[PDB]
């Protein structure tokens, strides 16, 4: 199964300055965010290989 | 007994009399949510409609700001988002009822707003900020914008959320109407009117219109007296409707032209600086079904006797201890007087 290695951390926004969320997971070839109950549309996410 | 007065034998005992009791306290409960029901219904829709309608205009406001900002002056973003945000933040939470300070709310947001004026537009090239936080003020670099704003946006907030507030008091007035509790002997007389009659053995018999006359205004004594103060409440919220979405709207105009006002002396303002450092549809609508309720205190006993199973021919009735064929004839209350007279004279003095 895959095992997170760097978890997302509680982000607070100061000054409108929009602050992005990290995550790293192995192994993984699909990671998706889930924020509030709803998938987060593709072209929002930025990945890594 | 101590309820039903005994002419002769009875069929009831002293449980049956508390459980006749305990059951005309629920009829006289329901009788009264029954009558107060629509108006308690309309009050609470319409604050919850004024509530998100100025919630709307305020976000309208805030992001109209913020288009003008990013579309006339680029240099200024994002710190024009954040100052912004904040004072529309102040804005939303003084009209929700917080005790906020306009003049402070302006004060910020123009000594927010100079110091990037100064670094983005006027000299293009952050710790010696505070200086140029105090320049704004001592120089008076904004002219007079700072204090028209300040009068314009205070008189629609205050009167904005006087409004909101009179209209949670008068939900709480009609909620507390259909809670009332009453005296031990009005409970008696209420269950000598509406059972103690099968006690006797009687199926059929109902009440005396003027029995139910006599027993309601000896129970609704003090609350008819709610009369006065409700219809003063009423004619004032009249007055006060006949704005602070206006306000809010030209808000950005008034701020680019401040900021223009500023620009036109910055030759001389950096070298001394330098040196030195539906809604009124909905409101008329709202009053116009509320003149239809100024006799609610009025009509509640007259309601309470027409709801409920009574003889209005007064031939054939119970008047309390026996069957007849001719009928011969307060803290919780000033609590509710005291909060109608404040809330009048805030409507009073407000317009
Ligand atoms: C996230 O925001 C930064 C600037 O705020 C930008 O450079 C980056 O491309 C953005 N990425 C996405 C996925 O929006
Ligand atoms: C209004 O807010 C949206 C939120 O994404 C933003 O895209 C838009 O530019 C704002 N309006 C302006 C500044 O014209």
């Amino acid at each position: 199964l895959p095992h997170f290695i760097e978890e997302p951390e509680d982000a607070y926004i100061i000054k409108s300055n929009p602050i992005a969320l990290r995550c790293k997971a192995r192994p993984a070839m699909q990671i998706f965010f889930k924020c509030n109950g709803e998938w987060v549309h593709q072209n929002e996410h930025v990945s890594e290989e | 007994l101590q309820v039903c007065l005994p002419k002769g034998p009875t069929c009831c005992s002293r449980k049956m009399e508390e459980k006749y009791q305990l059951t005309a306290r629920l009829n006289m409960e329901q009788l009264l949510q029954s009558a107060s029901m629509e108006l308690k219904f309309l009050i609470i829709q319409n604050a919850a409609v004024f509530q998100e309608a100025f919630e709307i205009v305020v976000r309208h406001a805030k992001n109209y700001t913020n288009a003008m900002f990013k579309n006339n002056y680029p240099s200024l973003t994002p710190q024009a988002f954040e100052f912004v945000g904040e004072f529309f933040t102040d804005v939303s939470l003084y009209i929700l009822g917080s005790d906020i300070n306009v003049d402070d709310m302006v004060n910020e947001l123009f000594d927010s707003l100079f110091p990037v004026i100064y670094t983005q537009l006027m000299n293009p090239g952050l710790d010696i900020n505070e200086c140029l936080r105090g320049a704004r003020r001592d120089l008076k670099v904004f002219g007079n914008f700072p204090k028209l704003i300040m009068t314009q946006v205070s008189k629609s907030l205050q009167v904005t959320r006087i409004f909101l507030q009179a209209l949670n008091l008068g939900i709480e007035v009609i909620n507390t109407t259909d809670h009332l509790k009453f005296s031990k002997d009005c409970g008696r007389m209420l269950t000598r009117m509406w059972y103690c009659s099968y006690c006797q053995g009687l199926m059929m018999v109902k009440p005396c219109g003027g029995y139910c006359n006599v027993v309601m205004q000896g129970c609704m004594a003090g609350v008819v007296e709610i009369d006065k103060y409700w219809r003063e409440y009423i004619l004032s919220l009249e007055e006060l409707v006949n704005d602070m979405e206006n306000v809010l709207l030209g808000l950005f105009s008034t701020i680019h032209d401040s900021i223009q006002y500023v620009q036109k002396n910055a030759g001389k303002l950096t070298t001394t600086i330098g040196k030195l450092c539906t809604l009124s549809s909905r409101r008329r609508e709202l009053i116009q079904k509320l003149k239809s309720f100024i006799s609610f205190y009025s009509a509640l006993p007259g309601y309470i006797c027409s709801h409920s199973p009574v003889a209005e021919n007064d031939t054939l009735c119970w008047n309390g201890q026996e069957l007849v064929e001719r009928y011969s004839q307060e803290p919780v209350v000033s609590q509710i007087i005291d909060k109608l007279k404040h809330i009048n004279q805030l409507l009073r003095t407000m317009s």
